[PDB]
């Protein structure tokens, strides 16, 4: 987390037809569900694998950053380490902080 | 290579 | 597919020994999409698991069933982020067929016209923006009536198993 | 919300520069702040807005869909209204369901 | 535009760079010219002159 480069996405519309992009079975099916007359998907024959290329008209998310006004925390001091009090490596994973 | 399946 | 009695207290060995029997060379439905996943996201830009099964022949001598282990072993090593270089990408693909290959126990210009076909392929493309005409519709119209064949095909070999050759015939 | 059709994004990286699009200065700088050496933002000194054009290995989101096996509810019958019980429209927009 | 651009993008040519290193210059100029400003604040005219 950066305050000051935020991450955001914002909506646009594609203008013109992007160029086609190599994708799995599964995955450009997922793409069709959702933009169907907007988007074409294909197979190609040698890989199995599928083209998708994004029409015009469709939506897309294009990310920005934006500078955010607070910039200091009162934060736990620097490399303190739930495993130095000695929890296992499971629990931290499985758990939130 | 000699062609092996997946085991 | 085959769901042993106890999948829960049968031990791994002996569980890769039940499996071994029904299966061949299948890659799976569960393990095909997490393959593609760790491809996807961890990939460099452009990095299909087309490339880099064309770098893991070409490089590393790596038949069908043979870059299916050496694609498995990297999905259990999968990057926590994406690889920058198609350089990082490529000595990240040496490392991991050489971890299948103490595991297996196996030691290891036509471009120049395809850097031109390529513009070729895009003077088309927007030649055909400006045409506004639509090079892929016939495999549209194509894939749909395919659909409706299978479709009827399907009604009428069910008529078959109702009524048998004989009486359809 | 569709169970049957349910969004999410994917990201992928642009394999060849996007073709451009006009933007406004503010918004335009916040995608900058954001792909740095991936886009190219410029002045079109009749309008005072900028251009934005994504460069080969900037980050992009793509829309895609996804099919959830629960589709069944016990929901609040339809056509109830905290309208009808008499709350105020304020409210309504104000408060969370 | 288009054939045009296609055209770039085989030859590889970057055809915005001139305004990249336009606009830097152009940063570095306002920076100088600023600190100048001030010293003729601080020092004036005849002075500085």
């Amino acid at each position: 987390y950066n305050p000051e480069k935020k991450e955001m996405i914002q909506e646009v519309i594609v203008e013109e037809d992007l160029e086609p992009f190599e994708a799995s079975k599964e995955t450009a099916e997922q793409f069709k569900h959702q933009h169907g007359d907007k988007v074409d998907i294909f197979e190609i024959p040698e890989t199995g694998e599928y083209s998708v290329k994004l029409l015009k008209g469709a939506t897309l998310y294009i990310p920005k950053a934006l500078r955010f006004d607070r910039l200091v925390a009162g934060q736990i001091p620097t490399g303190w380490n739930a495993k130095t009090y000695g929890i296992s490596d499971d629990i931290i994973s499985q758990v939130d902080p | 290579i000699a062609d092996e399946p997946v085991k | 597919g085959t769901t042993p009695e106890k999948p829960e207290e049968t031990p791994l060995e002996e569980l890769a020994e039940t499996f071994q029997d029904t299966f061949s060379g299948a890659l799976g439905k569960q393990s095909s999409s997490l393959l593609s996943r760790l491809i996807s996201s961890k990939m460099p830009g452009g990095f299909t698991i087309t490339v880099a099964r064309k770098y893991l022949q070409t490089r590393w001598g790596l038949p069908s069933g043979r870059q299916d282990g050496v694609l498995l072993v990297a999905l259990s090593n999968e990057p926590a982020a994406r690889l920058g270089s198609e350089a990082d990408a490529k000595a990240f693909l040496d490392s991991m067929a050489q971890k299948y290959a103490s595991i297996v126990g196996v030691d290891l210009l036509e471009e120049i016209t395809k850097d031109h076909k390529v513009l070729a392929r895009q003077q088309l493309q927007v030649l055909a923006r400006y045409l506004k005409m639509d090079l892929d519709n016939g495999e549209r119209k194509f894939l749909k009536e395919k659909d409706t064949v299978a479709e009827l095909q399907a009604q009428l070999d069910y008529l078959n198993a109702e009524l048998g050759e004989f009486f359809v015939n």
